[PDB]
């Protein structure tokens, strides 16, 4: 699955993931471990925000 | 094409401020004020700026000069 | 024994009443408090003296109510050490019942 | 409209009153009149926005075109989002109000200030008419609680100077009139008054609670909820069903009790039922603020209810309610692993049906800008119907641009790697051969995610910052990373395996002319003993390459693989056979000498020739491959012949059960080891194939000893259980069952056997299920304990360092020093190899030119610049972690180490097997002189030198002059050898068993009076015991030194317990005897959550001064036992032991100031206190990696280091500071008031120095902020103190720069944050 600019949701502003392709794991506080760990977080803060 | 970035490690002393000024060149080889050097083969604008800090012809210290020169001149 | 040990055991108890009954709630954490504080009290009479000679306890209480009215001592003393019991394991296991489901 | 700190507290309620609107009175359903609810309803039209662009709430006035209209019926504006701050409801309703910050959260915030008890706090609801307010005439208290009929009987009797209401507003009434400013000085003298048990158990945390509100600045009469706030429905999840498990239960029953309420108050009703609504009033209202309050059982679905008003921000208490939940980001994707093997390191693969809908924005520009596609709708007219036009931009965006790869479960920082996609028919991504196995994912359906980076820095942190070609050296480990396993090692060990008996043998040939002749025909790859032209550089000089030639001894693969090694290598890494730590080992040395990019090239190369060479090698196994012993029969017969006379004697009445099961075990491993080398030494030499010689010994070609010789993944066990018996294993234990087992996978198992094989696979796959939550939950508080680390400093400046003193032991070294001279950066006093001298001017980076420089030296230890002791007082600097990463450079300032070192712990623990499987002399293996330091020495009349200490250590001198032998040797035993005598190594030096600790004498003369009983002591059937302190219970003194003299003129006498002692009395012995010979389930744990927790030890040791003599009177007296003799008598301290261990302290073992180990091991808090910092660091250190090498991982010492540091946390400082008096301080806190004590030069002001162990989970889960510590923990009662006591948080955590969302302090933006640094202060 994957999607760019799919149809989202109102709960929590965030898509669904089931019924159609929508693609994207659950992004994590482990994922977010993972890039606080290494070198930066502006691609963190990219992808929290935009 | 671009895959590490040591020689830069090696000329310039920190490599999270590099990060810095790796953006701040590519952001000016893409809007405007200086023509690429590198031709571009299969490459893009900030790969042209990694490369050309990967040369050694840019730095900290350049792109502040680079940046104070277009401040007086406006 | 000490105030610190039959405390352990308290919640010790309390926290294998929740792994035997799985339970979620708070309002159903409640009862296997006063359940867990209903069990594990000591038999032996200078352990229950020495609850009360131990720290981390005091004469007055708060509430009345549950303080019985008969010529029995132990049965007294056993109201205040259950009440005591009731609050302090309240007061540990609000953490316990997050902790038992962030576990498994 | 920047921001810099986030408090919050309760505000005034003058806003709020300012603010009041709304008419939330009468609950009118829902009608389908202007599609939404109407007023005066269940959504009543006040708080409305508008549900599309622009309208009215009526269809009415306030078009697009006009702006700046108050609304007729309603009080709304144009505007949004700036209105809604204004238009809440804020209705007076409810004067009994909720008090559930007293209720819920464990301190009371309204009831402690006011002396008020839990249990009133608990009854405030079913009252009895009024509490008395305070006036002229009262009598009794002002907080008096009375009956009904006691109230009427005081408004009968009072009557004038008396102004009370009837419901819990009353309080309110007092709070309007606080203004209170004497109360709390008294309190606080009185908990200066007086010090005891009854102020510490909840009296002084509530004092100081109410200090810290009376200073916070704000005032009381703001905690006064006078309204109640409506939330807007624009804000809140719109829902014109409607109620379905939401907010709208709880709401029409709030709207249902309000509607009621004034009815009632509008017609005049009686007390009862009026009453009677108030409180169910307020059973609404508090649980619509916050469920349970101890009582209100759930019963289930939609007649009770579920979410609540302040449900939003929790509504789970697991992981995923409101505090910044895993948001399904977009521009990504989930995708399943394969491998192709011919891309490079940098590049990589990515679907096609993937990658078509991750750059639409992309082609989307690029068909703008080139002309084609004039609209967005042509756009989509040449994307989804996929003309060749789009083909070619997806061809053009595609071979340049980043792209992340990661996988669901991420517990390395390895996880998130960019790569370079490549359009590959299919819908499976591939996954790189030398990425698979850091992900810890096999070939087994594990599922990857996909990830695009969108901006500039993102891209040029993805091509500059995380990729595979910039992560070497694994700082999780610290060790080799990826050479592959079982093709590649198997291709270059094939290929480079002697043999003799060649197609065209010894031939001279040059080096590239080999593929020329192994390509077409009549040539091996094994080609042994050929010498053959071979080119090799060297290096000296700075990065100069030698022109070299040479004619060398090789193979024709070796040769092959000298074109693809590089230019500058050694060649005695080539002769060997090459298995996988020969690749290993190269790697090391190119990636040690010719840096980063020849190396990747290099590993690039062997990837390419390995996989390559794999299809022309062949590997195969078949039926007969498998060789099988033809002495194996014989074996299990003798075995089997052996094992039935043995347990004939058994039964006949000469062996005990332990004794059978000891002789089964070395019995049975007597028996497969035989097996095992019978297979061995009719597995090697098979092949007898030759020229010239007729007979020799070679190397055969089965596959199985060809893969057990390469080392990659076959080891001897599973070459012995293939071939060989698969052995006696049990379920619970790993025991060996006295059951035969002799079978064989060559032929036909028996049931039961194969029923203990499916017990030992079944108990393996039990032991390995424990490694979810085992992994899972550890790291969570690992890195939730390492959040506040901002490492801001470069220039460190210590003076206190930290002696390397490794774990030894043995002839050969264990944990070597080397891995500990790279990394951290040693201090200004380390010495040359010449004698007293200097070698660093104190800023010396440590690698392997220093590292031989330290090698050389003679010196056993060295002091280094490093963590904790002093920390510049600015942030962690940056010389106590030096060079861990996969850049050589020091790791400067703005760079997350904790989060590197916490997920560096338990990497791969994980509990592999039966949690990790949980002499009677000292044998030497080291020659050198035996020097005994720190060791009481006494003179035996027996012509030796026994041992009365407890400590032993050695300096050896022999080829390093670093140390290699200290043999701790216990208390009470026997030197064989003399101080001062050289030994041979491999004898015994100390002839007394470490399994037992005696006590010798240290002075000879006339025994102490211990005389005998009938069943007390002695034991009758010169070997005359005359006491024995186990079976009494010590009544035993110091022993006089001849006759009666005293022992002032040169500490107790002690006997062991359950002993036979040979020395009666009477007997007159000299001094130096030695006594008589009597004296799972936690090293299975990974033991790393329990030390942060601040677990608790069995038995404290006994702390004592300087003055360390002990003595002992009688059995038991009416205190406890062991009345210390120490201590109290020069300084009034007392100790109380119910039961402990046997007294160890005697002469021998000098006691100070931080004793030794007495009796058990002692808990680090008086540890910390008393003996110091570095000690139970380095001791936890040491304890850790006893654990890891037990379980057979090595991990960091650095991250350990660090999170000991981090265990370091909530110190009691010494009573002499401002406000303070025995009060937990935090650390970081206390050491930034040095300054400000130093600059006045008053011990009043701050106090020395202080240091307490205080949990790690403690301290993980409070911390200096609210919004951190708060994901594993409750947010109300976190919340409720945050208010009360007003503290910000000036947004300098990386968990609350996660949370919020700013320019994160770690990275490369922490110089940006340093912009911050240069807006706000000087800006």
């Amino acid at each position: 699955h994957a999607r760019s600019t799919g149809s989202y949701s109102l709960v929590t502003q965030q898509p669904l993931g089931g019924k159609a392709q929508f693609g994207g794991q659950r992004f994590g506080e482990m994922e977010v471990w993972a890039l606080e760990a290494y070198g930066a977080a502006y691609t963190l803060q990219e992808m929290l925000t935009v | 094409a671009r895959v590490t970035v040591q020689d830069a490690v090696e000329k310039i002393g920190n490599r999270f401020d590099l990060v810095l000024v790796a953006a701040r060149r590519a952001r000016q080889m893409q809007v405007g004020g200086k023509d690429p050097l590198v031709p571009e083969e299969n490459d893009k604008t900030t790969v042209i700026a990694l490369r050309e800090i990967e040369e050694g012809l840019i730095n900290n210290q350049i792109l502040d000069v680079r940046e104070r020169q277009e401040q007086q001149e406006q | 024994m000490t105030y610190n040990n039959v405390f352990d055991h308290a919640y010790e108890m309390l926290k294998e009443n929740i792994r035997y009954d799985d339970i979620r709630d708070t309002d159903d954490l409640h009862d296997a408090i006063h359940m867990a504080a209903d069990n594990a009290v000591p038999h032996y009479y200078a352990d229950i003296f020495s609850v009360m000679a131990s720290e981390g306890i005091d004469l007055e209480f708060e509430d009345s109510g549950l303080m019985p009215d008969t010529k029995d001592v132990i049965r007294i003393l056993q109201a205040r050490i259950y009440e005591q019991l009731t609050i302090d394991l309240w007061e540990d296991a609000e953490d316990l019942l997050n902790e038992y489901l962030e576990e498994v | 409209e920047e921001f810099d700190a986030i408090k919050i507290a309760l505000a005034s309620p003058d806003m709020i009153r300012s603010w009041s609107f709304g008419e939330v009175k009468k609950p009118e359903t829902i009608n389908y009149r202007t599609f939404k609810p109407e007023r005066d309803g269940l959504f009543c039209a006040r708080i409305f926005g508008p549900v599309k662009d622009y309208e009215c709430l009526c269809g009415k006035y306030k078009r697009l075109k006009h702006r700046g209209v108050i609304c007729e019926k309603c009080g709304v504006e144009v505007t949004q989002t700036k209105v809604r701050r204004e238009r809440m409801g804020h209705i007076e309703l409810a004067s009994p109000t909720a008090h559930i910050w007293f209720l819920k959260s464990l301190p009371s915030r309204i009831g402690l200030l006011l002396d008020m008890p839990l249990r009133d706090i608990e009854r405030v609801l079913y009252f009895e008419s009024y509490v008395v307010i305070e006036g002229g005439m009262t009598n009794l208290e002002r907080q008096q609680i009375l009956t009904e009929e006691q109230y009427l009987d005081a408004l009968e009797e009072f009557g004038d100077e008396f102004d009370a209401k009837m419901g819990a507003e009353a309080i309110q009434a007092l709070l309007k009139s606080m203004d209170l400013e004497q109360e709390c000085e008294q309190l606080r003298e009185e908990l200066n008054e007086t010090n005891s048990e009854t102020k510490r158990k909840k009296l002084t945390k509530r004092i100081k609670l109410l200090e810290a509100f009376v200073q916070s600045g704000n005032k009381p009469e703001w905690m006064i909820l006078t309204v109640l706030p409506v939330l807007p429905p624009d804000l809140r999840p719109l829902v014109p069903r409607f109620a379905t498990s939401d907010l709208n239960d709880l709401y029409r029953r709030v709207i249902n009790r309000n509607n009621r309420l004034k009815r009632l108050l509008d017609l005049a009703a009686p007390d009862i039922i009026v009453r009677n609504e108030k409180r169910m009033l307020q059973e609404a209202v508090d649980a619509l603020l916050d469920n349970g309050r101890r009582g209100r059982a759930i019963t289930g679905s939609n007649k009770r209810p579920l979410k609540s008003l302040a449900d939003m921000i929790k509504g789970k208490q697991g992981r995923f309610r409101q505090n910044l939940l895993g948001k399904r980001v977009d521009y990504s994707g989930r995708s399943v692993i394969t491998v192709g093997p011919y891309l490079r390191l940098h590049q990589c693969g990515l679907p096609k049906k993937m990658a078509l809908e991750l750059f639409k924005p992309f082609i989307y520009g690029k068909l703008e800008l080139r002309g084609l596609a004039t609209t967005i709708k042509a756009a989509k007219k040449m994307v989804e119907r996929e003309e060749a036009v789009v083909w070619d931009i997806l061809d053009e965006v595609i071979r340049e641009h980043p792209v992340l790869l990661n996988r669901a479960p991420t517990l390395h920082r390895l996880g998130i790697q960019a790569f370079e996609p490549v359009l590959i028919e299919g819908k499976a991504i591939q996954l790189h051969p030398l990425v698979c196995a850091a992900y810890n994912a096999d070939f087994d359906g594990d599922q990857m995610a996909v990830h695009v980076p969108l901006t500039l820095e993102a891209q040029l942190e993805a091509r500059a910052l995380m990729m595979s070609t910039n992560n070497i050296l694994s700082p999780a480990n610290g060790e080799p990373i990826i050479v592959p396993s079982q093709d590649v090692v198997l291709g270059l060990y094939y290929m480079t395996r002697d043999c003799v008996n060649a197609k065209g043998e010894g031939m001279v040939l040059t080096g590239p002319k080999e593929a020329e002749r192994l390509y077409r025909s009549g040539l091996a790859s094994l080609h042994a003993r050929v010498k053959v032209r071979i080119t090799e550089y060297e290096k000296d000089a700075n990065g100069e390459l030698v022109a070299k030639t040479s004619l060398k001894d090789t193979t024709v693969g070796r040769a092959i693989l000298w074109m693809i090694v590089p230019k500058g290598l050694p060649y005695s890494i080539v002769n060997q056979a090459l298995g996988k730590k020969a690749i290993s080992k190269m790697l090391n040395t190119c990636y040690r000498i010719l840096g980063l990019k020849p190396t990747v090239i290099f590993a690039d190369q062997i990837m390419y020739t390995g996989f390559a060479y794999a299809a022309r090698s062949g590997a195969s196994v078949g039926i007969d491959d498998m060789v099988i012993p033809e002495k194996k029969h014989e074996i299990i017969s003798e075995a089997e012949a052996e094992v039935a006379e043995i347990q004939e004697q058994f039964q006949s009445g000469l062996v005990t059960a332990g004794e059978r099961y000891n002789k089964v075990i070395d019995i049975w491993a007597a028996a497969n080891d035989r097996v095992s080398k019978a297979m061995m030494d009719n597995l090697q030499t098979e092949t007898v194939i030759n020229r010239d010689g007729q007979e020799e010994k070679q190397v055969s070609f089965n596959s199985i000893y060809m893969m057990a010789d390469s080392g990659a993944r076959g080891s001897a066990a599973q070459i012995r259980q293939l071939a060989g018996m698969r052995g006696l294993m049990a379920k619970p234990d790993g025991s060996i069952i006295e059951t035969p087992i002799t079978a064989n996978f060559r032929e036909g198992l028996n049931v039961l056997q194969y029923f203990i094989s499916t017990h030992g696979a079944r108990k393996g796959l039990a032991d390995t299920a424990l490694k979810t939550a085992n992994s899972g939950y550890l790291t969570r508080r690992l890195v939730d304990v390492a959040q506040d680390l901002v490492v801001t400093e470069d220039d460190c400046g210590t003076h206190e360092g930290i002696m390397m003193t490794p774990v030894i032991e043995g002839g050969d070294v264990k944990e070597p020093l080397r891995d500990r001279v790279l990394g951290r950066v040693t201090a200004e006093d380390v010495l040359k190899p010449g004698t007293a001298d200097i070698l660093v001017p104190r800023n010396t980076l440590l690698h392997e030119q220093w590292c031989d420089l330290l090698e050389e030296n003679s010196v056993d230890a060295v002091k280094v610049r490093s963590v904790v002791s002093c920390d510049t007082d600015f942030g962690v600097c940056a010389h106590c972690y030096g060079r861990d990463l996969a850049r050589g450079h020091i790791i400067n300032k703005g760079e997350a180490i904790g989060v590197i070192a916490a997920q560096s712990i338990g990497e791969p623990g994980t509990q592999l097997t039966m949690r990790t499987f949980h002499e009677s002399s000292i044998q030497v293996k080291n020659k050198g002189s035996i020097k005994l330091s720190n060791v009481k020495s006494v003179v035996n009349s027996s012509g030796k030198l026994v041992i009365t200490s407890r400590n032993t250590e050695l300096k050896l001198i022999d080829e390093f002059g670093r140390t290699k032998e200290s043999y701790k040797v216990p208390y009470g035993a026997v030197l064989a050898k003399g101080d001062g005598e050289q030994v041979a190594g491999g004898e015994t030096v100390a002839n007394w068993d470490p399994h037992t600790m005696p006590v010798i004498t240290e002075v000879s003369g006339f025994v102490r009076f211990t005389d005998m009983i009938d069943g007390q002591t002695i034991t009758r059937q010169s070997s005359l015991v005359v006491l024995d302190s186990a079976e009494r219970t010590r009544p035993a003194l110091k022993i006089v030194d001849a006759q009666g003299n005293d022992v002032l003129i040169p500490a107790q006498y002690f006997l062991p317990g359950k002993a036979i002692v040979q020395l009666e009395d009477g007997v007159q012995i000299s001094s130096g005897d030695t006594l008589a010979r009597i004296p799972d389930i936690t090293g299975g744990l990974p033991r790393v959550a329990d030390l942060f927790e601040a677990r608790r030890p069995k038995e404290p040791a006994i702390l004592a001064e300087i003055s360390g003599i002990v003595s002992f009177g009688k059995e038991t007296k009416g205190k406890r036992r062991l009345v210390i003799t120490p201590v109290d008598g020069s300084d009034p301290y007392e100790e109380m032991i119910p039961k402990w261990r046997q007294l160890n302290v005697f002469e021998g073992e000098r006691v100070e100031r931080g004793d030794v180990i007495s009796d058990g091991p002692e808990a680090p808090h008086d540890i910390l206190r008393l003996r110091g910092v570095h000690a139970v660091t380095r001791y936890i250190v040491n304890e850790v990696q006893d654990v890891y090498r037990l379980q057979g991982v090595k991990i960091n010492d650095k991250h350990i280091e660090v999170i000991v540091r981090q265990m370091l946390r909530k110190a009691t400082i010494v009573n002499a500071g401002s406000s303070d008096f025995l009060e937990g301080e935090q650390v970081e806190y206390s050491r930034v008031k040095i300054a400000n004590r130093e600059l006045e030069a008053n011990g009043k002001v701050g106090a020395t120095y202080s240091r307490d162990l205080l949990g790690i989970t403690k301290a993980s889960l409070a911390t200096e902020s609210f919004i951190s510590a708060a994901s594993f923990q409750e947010t109300t009662r976190v919340l409720t103190e945050a208010a009360v006591a007003g503290k910000r948080d000036e947004l300098r955590g990386l968990k609350e720069n996660v949370i919020v969302g700013r320019l994160i302090p770690a990275g490369t933006g922490y110089a940006y944050h340093q912009d911050r640094m240069r807006r706000r202060a000087a800006g």
